[PDB]
Order: C-alpha cells, then sequence, then structure tokens
C-alpha cells in the first residue's frame, strides 16, 4: 500500500517459499501497471488471500499501483503528456486522466502543470531542494536520535 | 581529516580488539583521547558558529 | 519467539530480484532488439 | 582428458535451447560413444535426443570391454597391494577409475573419489579428484559438487605453491564467477591469461579469451578497459586475431552507437548458444547499454534524442521506454524530456545523495546494537 | 459532496478549460450552480472559457523568511551538543 | 598479415641462438620486433628503441640498406612526437655519418619531428609525401599524430577565456556536430577537458568546480563500520547463549 516496493523474494526463505508463492507474484504485478495481469493475479491467487483477510486493500491497491506507474514515468521524464500516458498506463480516456492528475496534485504526488486545450500536460523539473536545506534539517532528528542512545548506553551501564 | 582520516586508524583498534579469539594480550583501551577531542572540537565549532546568532541579533 | 499465537498460525536468488524485472518488462531481449535493425 | 567429454556438455546445451539439430549433436555423441567408452553421456542424451532404434549391443560390448577394463583395474587393486609402496599402489585406481565416471553416471564418481582420497600424499592427485568433480558438474547442471571441491582445493593445494594446477583454480572460480553472478572477480581471476596456456581443462584458450573479454566490458572500467588490452602484451595478440571481438572493443572506446546494436548481437549470439550463459545474458544486455549510455549522457547537459536517433539509427520510440525502464530500476538516474526532445544531466551525485550511505546503513547498524543492548542485562 | 469537488478537484492546477467541457460533468443545461461557481471560485469568468489567472496560482516563492527559523534550528541543535557535553 | 609475420618472427626466436654467432640476427630480430609489436601498438618508445638498436647494428653494411634504414627510424620519430630520444640519436656522431641525398631529406624529416606545428606539418606534408609513401603503415602513423595534434591546437584556443561559442571555435577545425563535438564530448569522458556544451544557443561552458572531498571520506568509512558490528555480532550471540 506504500506504492514503493521492490521484489519481495529478497525476504524469501526456502521454508516460507512454498507458502508465499501465491503472495509472491502479487507484488510482481504491483511493479507493473497492467490491468489484465493484475486482475489475473487476484483471480488465481485470491484463494490464499482468504486466510490472511487482506481483501481490504485489493480495492484501494488499484489506486496505489496507478500512483506507482505515474511516479515511474514522472520521475523518468521532465514533461509527460496526458495523451501519451493515457494508453501507456491504459487509462483509456482523457477525462478520467484529468480526474487522476487532479487528485494526484491534491495528494502532493505530482508537481506537473497542465495546459488544457485538447488537452496536454506540460511539466518541468522540480529543484531547489539543494543541500543547505534538507540534509541539515533532517540531521536534527538524526543527532537527537543518536544522543538519546548515549543515555541508553549509560542507563544500561548503570545496572552492572 | 582529523574527524574522518583519524577515524579509521582509531576504528581499526576494535577490529584489533577482535583477535580472534584470543591470542593477543588484553585489555587495551584505544577509546581515548581522540573521541573526547572531536567532541570538544565540535564544541569549539558550534559555539563559534553561534556568534552568527549571538553577536548579530 | 515462540509465545503468544506466533506458532498457532551469490546467489541467483539475489539476482532474481532484478531478474524478475526482466520477466515483466522487455523480456531479455535479443530477437526484438534484433528485429529493430531492419525496421527503420 | 576432458575436452572430448567436456564437449558433450557443449552438446547438451546445443540440444537444450535449439531443437533444430538432433542428428548433428547425436552423431558426434555416438562418435564420442564409440570412443572414450562413454555410456551415460549417451544415456542422458538418449532422453534429450532420439531414442534410436538400437544402441545396446553396439555400445554394450563397449561397457563389457569397459567392465573388462574396469575389472582389470579392480584386479589391479589387490594385485598391486600384494606388494608395498607409497601412494603407487592405489594411484592406479583413481585417475583411470574416475575416468570410469566419464564412462557413466556417478558410480565412477562417488565411489572412486572417496576411496582414493585418504591415501594420496601429493596435492596433485587430490586436485585430479576436484578436477573430475568439476566436469560432472559441468555435464549435469547440478551446481552442488563444483562448489565444495573447489573449497577443498583451495585449502590443501595452496598451502604451498604450484605453477600449473593452481592457475587452473583461478580459472575454475573465475568460471564459477561467470557461472553464478560475479563480474568483478571474474576478470580479476582471469588476469593470469596466457600463464595458464592451453590445457584439457582450459579447452580452447581463444574461447577462454572470449569468456574474459565479455566480462571485461562491464567489470573493467573504461580507463582500465583500454588499458588491459593495449598495455597487456600476451592478451593483445589473441584479440587481434578475432576481427569481430576487437572491433566491438575499440568501437566501445570510439563511442559510435551505430555498430553497437549489430556487434552486441553477435556477442549475444555467442551468449545465447553457450552454456551457463542462459540465466546471465538477460542483465548482460542492458548492462552494456548503460555502459555505453554512461559516457553518453555524461557528455552534454542538454541533449536531443533526435541527435540520438542519428547514432542509434534510428531510436525514436525504442529508447523512449528503454531509457525509461533504466531510471525506474535505478540504472543511470537521468531526466529525459518527452516531446520536448531534451535530456538533462544530472544527477549531481557528488554532494547530496552520496551522504545518504552514512546514516541509512548506520540505522540498522545502530538499531542492531539498540535491541541487543536491552538484552544486557535480561 | 461530489458537486463541490468540481471546483476543488479540477484545480489547482490547470490552465484554461472550455465552457461546455465543465458543463459535461455538471450536466443540466445552464444551471445557476456554475453561476454560483463564477462567484464562489473567483478564479475567473471568461467568455466561452474559464481561466486560472493569475497565475496557477499566487506564484509561491515560497518565502525568504525561513532563513530566520533556520538560525532557530541551530539554537537547540548547538544546545543538544552541549547536553552531552 | 600480422599472425604470419609473428609466426615467421617466432621461428626466428630459436633460430638466432641455434647456430654459433648470429652473426647479425637478434639485432635484425629486434628490428622485426619493432614491426609486429609496433603493429600491436605496445609502446611507442620501446619500438623506436629497437630502431636505435638496429641502427647500432647497421654499422659497416650495404649503404642502400643503411640509407633506407633511416627512412623507418626517422619517420618513426614523426608518429611519437615525444620519443625524448630525439637529440640522442640524430645529434650523435654515428647518425651524422650519412651525407647522401636521401638521408639529407631524412635529416630534415628528423627535424620535421622536432617541428610539429600543424601550420608547418600540413605544409611539409606535400614535400615529404615521397617519404610518406615509404611509411610502412601510412594511416596509423599520421592518424595518431593528426588526432593528437587536433587537441594540441584546441587546448590553445579553448584555454585563454573560460566560455566560448561552439560554432566559431569549431570553425577553425572546420565543422562541429559530426565528429569534433562528438570527439570533444569524448574529452569529458577522457577527463582531458572539463566543461559542458550548449546545443541550443551554441556556447561551450567550462567548469572545474564540483569537487569530491568530504563525502567519500565519510560514507566509505561507515561501510567499513558495517564490518565492525557484524563481526561483533559473533561475540554478542556467543557470550549470551
Amino acid at each position: 500500500l506504500l506504492g514503493e516496493i521492490p521484489d519481495r523474494l529478497q525476504f524469501r526463505q526456502p521454508s516460507l517459499k512454498r507458502s508465499l508463492m501465491p503472495y509472491f507474484l502479487l507484488t510482481q504485478a504491483v511493479r507493473t501497471g497492467n490491468l489484465a495481469k493484475f486482475n489475473q493475479v487476484l483471480d488465481q491467487f485470491g484463494e490464499k488471500f482468504q486466510a490472511d483477510g487482506t481483501y481490504t486493500l485489493i480495492i484501494r491497491l488499484r489506486h496505489n499501483v496507478i500512483k506507482t506507474g505515474v511516479r515511474m514515468i514522472s520521475l523518468s521524464y521532465s514533461r509527460i503528456s496526458l495523451a501519451d500516458i493515457a494508453q501507456k498506463l491504459q487509462l483509456d480516456s482523457p477525462e478520467d486522466a484529468e480526474f487522476i492528475v487532479a487528485k494526484a496534485i491534491r495528494d502532493g504526488v505530482i508537481e506537473a502543470s497542465i495546459n488544457h486545450e485538447k488537452g496536454y500536460v506540460q511539466s518541468k523539473e522540480m529543484i531547489d531542494i539543494y543541500s543547505t536545506r534538507e540534509p541539515q534539517l533532517a540531521f536534527h532528528q538524526r543527532i537527537s536520535f543518536c544522543l538519546d542512545i548515549h543515555n541508553m548506553s549509560v542507563k544500561a551501564m548503570r545496572f552492572p | 581529516n582529523y574527524n574522518k582520516a583519524v577515524e579509521e586508524e582509531d576504528k581499526m583498534t576494535p577490529e584489533q580488539l577482535a583477535i580472534k579469539n584470543v591470542g593477543k594480550q588484553d585489555p587495551k583501551r584505544h577509546l581515548e583521547e581522540h573521541v573526547d577531542v572531536l567532541m570538544t572540537s565540535n564544541i569549539v565549532q558550534c559555539l563559534a558558529a553561534m556568534l552568527d546568532t549571538v553577536v548579530f541579533k | 519467539m515462540s509465545e503468544k499465537k506466533q506458532p498457532v498460525d551469490e546467489d541467483n536468488w539475489d539476482d532474481d530480484n532484478v531478474e524478475d524485472d526482466f520477466s515483466n518488462q522487455l523480456r531479455a531481449e535479443l530477437e526484438k532488439h534484433g528485429y529493430k535493425m531492419e525496421t527503420s | 582428458p576432458k575436452n572430448p567429454d567436456l564437449r558433450i556438455a557443449q552438446l547438451r546445451f546445443l540440444l537444450s535451447l535449439p531443437e533444430h539439430r538432433g542428428d548433428a549433436a547425436v552423431r558426434d555423441e555416438l562418435m564420442a560413444a564409440v570412443r572414450d567408452n562413454n555410456m551415460a553421456p549417451y544415456y542422458e542424451a538418449l532422453c534429450k535426443s532420439l531414442d534410436w532404434q538400437i544402441d545396446v549391443d553396439l555400445l554394450n560390448k563397449m561397457k563389457k570391454a569397459n567392465e573388462d577394463e574396469l575389472k582389470r583395474l579392480d584386479e589391479e587393486l589387490e594385485d598391486a597391494e600384494k606388494n608395498l609402496g607409497e601412494s603407487e599402489i592405489r594411484d592406479a585406481m583413481m585417475a583411470k577409475a574416475e575416468y570410469l565416471c566419464r564412462i557413466g553416471d556417478k558410480e565412477g564418481a562417488l565411489t572412486a573419489f572417496r576411496k582414493t582420497y585418504d591415501k594420496t600424499v601429493a596435492l596433485g592427485h587430490r586436485l585430479d579428484i576436484v578436477f573430475y568433480l568439476l566436469r560432472i558438474g559441468l555435464f549435469y547442471m547440478d551446481n552442488d559438487l563444483i562448489t565444495r571441491n573447489t573449497e577443498k582445493a583451495k585449502s590443501l593445494i595452496e598451502e604451498g605453491g604450484d605453477w600449473d594446477r593452481r592457475n587452473r583454480l583461478k580459472v575454475y572460480q573465475g568460471l564459477y564467477c561467470v557461472a553464478i553472478r560475479d563480474f568483478k572477480q571474474a576478470a580479476e581471476l582471469f588476469l593470469d591469461t596466457v600463464s595458464t596456456f592451453t590445457s584439457y581443462e582450459l579447452m580452447d584458450y581463444k574461447t577462454f579469451v572470449t569468456y574474459t573479454v565479455y566480462v571485461s566490458m562491464i567489470a573493467l572500467e573504461r580507463p582500465d578497459l583500454r588499458e588491459k588490452v593495449i598495455k597487456g602484451a600476451e592478451i593483445l595478440e589473441v584479440l587481434h586475431s578475432l576481427p569481430a571481438v576487437r572491433q566491438y572493443l575499440f568501437s566501445l572506446y570510439e563511442c559510435r552507437y551505430s555498430v553497437f546494436f549489430q556487434s552486441l548481437a553477435v556477442v549475444e549470439q555467442e551468449m545465447k548458444k553457450d552454456w551457463l550463459f542462459a540465466p546471465h545474458y538477460r542483465y548482460y544486455v542492458r548492462e552494456m547499454r548503460i555502459h555505453a549510455y554512461s559516457q553518453l549522457l555524461e557528455s552534454y547537459r542538454s541533449l536531443t534524442l533526435g541527435y540520438m536517433a542519428e547514432a542509434f539509427g534510428v531510436g525514436v520510440e525504442f529508447i523512449d521506454q528503454e531509457l525509461s525502464r533504466f531510471i525506474a530500476a535505478g540504472r543511470l538516474h537521468c531526466k529525459i524530456d518527452k516531446v520536448n526532445e531534451i535530456v538533462e544531466t544530472n544527477r549531481p551525485d557528488s554532494k547530496n545523495w552520496q551522504y545518504q550511505e552514512t546514516i541509512k546503513k548506520g540505522d540498522l547498524l545502530l538499531n542492531r546494537v539498540q535491541k541487543l543492548s536491552r538484552v544486557i542485562n535480561m | 459532496t461530489i458537486r463541490d469537488e468540481i471546483a476543488g478537484c479540477i484545480e489547482k492546477a490547470y490552465e484554461k478549460i472550455l465552457f461546455t467541457e465543465a458543463t459535461r460533468i455538471l450536466f443540466f443545461n445552464t444551471p445557476k450552480k456554475m453561476t454560483d461557481y463564477a462567484k464562489k471560485r473567483g478564479w475567473v469568468l471568461g467568455p466561452n472559457n474559464y481561466y486560472s489567472f493569475a497565475s496557477q496560482q499566487q506564484k509561491p516563492e515560497d518565502t525568504t523568511i525561513p532563513s530566520t527559523e533556520l538560525a532557530k534550528q541551530v539554537i537547540e541543535y548547538a544546545r543538544q551538543l552541549e547536553m552531552i557535553v | 598479415n600480422l599472425p604470419k609475420a609473428r609466426a615467421a618472427l617466432t621461428s626466428a626466436r630459436t633460430t638466432a641462438n641455434a647456430i654459433y654467432c648470429p652473426p647479425k640476427l637478434q639485432a635484425t630480430l629486434d628490428m622485426q620486433s619493432g614491426i609486429i609489436h609496433a603493429a600491436e601498438e605496445k609502446d611507442w618508445k620501446t619500438a623506436y628503441s629497437y630502431f636505435y638498436e638496429a641502427f647500432e647494428g647497421y654499422d659497416s653494411i650495404d649503404s642502400p640498406k643503411a640509407i633506407t634504414s633511416l627512412k623507418y627510424m626517422l619517420l618513426c620519430k614523426i608518429m611519437l612526437n615525444t620519443p625524448e630520444d630525439v637529440q640522442a640519436l640524430v645529434s650523435g656522431k654515428l647518425a651524422l655519418r650519412y651525407a647522401g641525398r636521401q638521408t639529407e631529406a631524412l635529416k630534415c624529416v628528423a627535424q620535421a619531428s622536432k617541428n610539429r606545428s600543424l601550420a608547418d606539418f600540413e605544409k611539409a606534408l606535400t614535400d615529404y609525401r615521397a617519404e610518406l609513401r615509404d611509411d610502412p603503415i601510412i594511416s596509423t602513423h599520421l592518424a595518431k599524430l593528426y588526432d593528437n595534434l587536433l587537441e594540441q591546437n584546441l587546448i590553445r584556443v579553448i584555454e585563454p577565456f573560460s566560455r566560448v561559442q561552439i560554432e566559431h571555435i569549431s570553425s577553425l577545425i572546420k565543422l562541429s556536430k559530426a565528429d569534433v563535438e562528438r570527439k570533444l564530448s569524448q574529452m569529458i569522458l577522457d577527463k582531458k577537458f572539463h566543461g559542458i556544451l550548449d546545443q541550443g544557443e551554441g556556447v561551450l561552458i567550462i567548469f572545474d568546480e564540483p569537487p569530491v572531498d568530504k563525502t567519500y571520506e565519510a560514507a566509505l568509512e561507515t561501510i567499513q563500520n558495517m564490518s565492525k558490528v557484524v563481526d561483533s555480532l559473533y561475540n554478542k550471540a556467543k557470550k549470551l547463549t
């Protein structure tokens, strides 16, 4: 449900292997935006999901994969046209694409500007995150995380 | 260079504390004095950089 | 662990993480990229 | 005493992927059956290739003559042990009786390997064991036996030096480095080059040149890529003999992308038709592309893909999804503008993202000593 | 709850969407709801078209002030370095 | 035929030491070693050194064979442009011994190597075209020169001011997009040139700025620190259980 996942066989175990086979190819269809491949996984491997009780996500995970598919394209390209990404992500229509990109801006997923005539989508490179801003501000949480462990080591040292 | 290039000559000693194990005469404590020096080294650089926030406004 | 309800209910494997990205995308691929020669 | 049977393993992969020729691979297999006394080589090929008609008595009088040659070596065990000598009595029951592993199955292998193992006073005889374990693991695709024997070969024989059979080990693990995925140590252990010269276990050295040159176009970086071939003496003459490989080597330094898609397919033809390269050719394809695309995008900060259509001849929609599937997998992070025909360089890895390896790998590190700190005590 | 989303969802940010294109979603013919939108949104009422001016919108810089609070972040950060000490 | 030349040279390796005294074989074999190995493009100075060895062994022999020996060795000085042995050979008393007509034209060819100067190189190229024909490989000798002498005059024009228009700076080399700018794009790859071009407006910008200093000195030490904890994990789990 995060939308960003790698292939999960790096977590596979030879004993857990046989049990995760219906659940394995699932995430393999999440990395791709094909509907025919994703729906075929739900039909054949849906039997294993019944014991887990995970069916709550399968309706909202379709909206999760379409965000991964558009993030793959938006990160790979500067400008992405709605008509070219229409059939490539097979949204099949210009009107629902205007609804998805609108909600993508509402969720802060995409920075793309859109020029509506036919229409088309013309974006630009997002920058200025730079150096002086994010790393040093994140380091406030990194050191506050580390200096607490200094106390955790002292507290653990006081018992002996 | 004192905060990094000195680290590897300091952090080889725990791998030197790994013998392994154990044929080498122990104990030996290499923790000092570089650790506490680099501590105060930041204490010098942090409060001297506070001169921007202190002197100005 | 084993308490609560825990018990109640190189290698090619490492490359298989990347290798499965070849399965669903662009095959390998030789023939198709070899057919693109005389296309244009 | 490998290459005649080591080529039967070449015949196995020649039968495996292509189904076209079942007669051409079974004729020299039967020609390898009528000599060398091969039994199981044509038995496991009997399922892959045609089930004849009849082999039987034609090759049964062989396995009987084998049995006569097997029993006379099995008579040699109690005839020579009647006398006494160091390692000489039971040395006759290893090399020729493990040559009977070449005859058939694992029966010659497993029982003649451990039977002669305890006596041998020399490391050369212990490696002939490890040798014959490497060929049976090449014949049958099972990867087990060839991993363990090399581990036994490095401890005993390397004590210690040798010139001849130790350089073969660097070829074996190098061949294992290309059997599994290791790029960096493959060509590194192949640096010995002509010092191994040519041997029954080294097959054709010109083919060994092809094995090390295909890994050297990835693992060996462009500054060192041109260095080893040009500055390297003994390796330069063997590559100049092959006009196909030497072209693609210098054309890689010439950066022209028009001859790549042609010549890379010629290398892929050898990569397709060669054994043990079947699992490993998939990532090899686009890894030589990014190797050529690395220097590509580093050249200009703003590049038009129509100018790439020139070199590619002509990339239009092909590199559209191609280069896009490179970025998604983390290979050559770049920004290529669509319908605006612009490629952006980037990504300045010299500052920001290069810092991230400190804390990220240091998170699970310090986390591992957090949890394990609460264990002490209790 | 869907009707008020036509104004919220579609922008930000689009450039200009034609008159009858917005009417296709709103159905009716020429309702007072889109007339109330021309009031509420504001935004723009253009002839035979709608505009997002100006521009796209408000043109965030965002601000040159946060340089202040960056010095505030160093305050407690240098204090945490003195807590160890 | 390079392999057939080396095979004929390989048979001469054991032939020189076969008889009693060569009398001259290995010295001739050294010149033959300065042909195939030179075709291999191993080292420019060592192959040129074999010509010096052959020239020391060419003393008191047939003059037409000695007068054509300087054709190869002095024109070999043309390819190298940095033999460093220039003044050693030609200014010695042994190389000044030949006053003949063919070697006097070779004496200025040995001076033409000291010249370089593409203004002069393109000029004397027509005058020495006769000696250019005696070049064993006509393309490779002058191709490595012309390709090297290319950036020799390019580092002169690009050096004085930081950024230059790509159309006029490539007008002296007569063209831009086809080869030059692609070869200049390879210069960033070869590190000989630090900069970046502009395709739209045609302005080449040179920046040596982006250093790497503090970063690799940090993360690479942490990657080693990953071996400190993992190797200590053995001590941890062993003492506890």
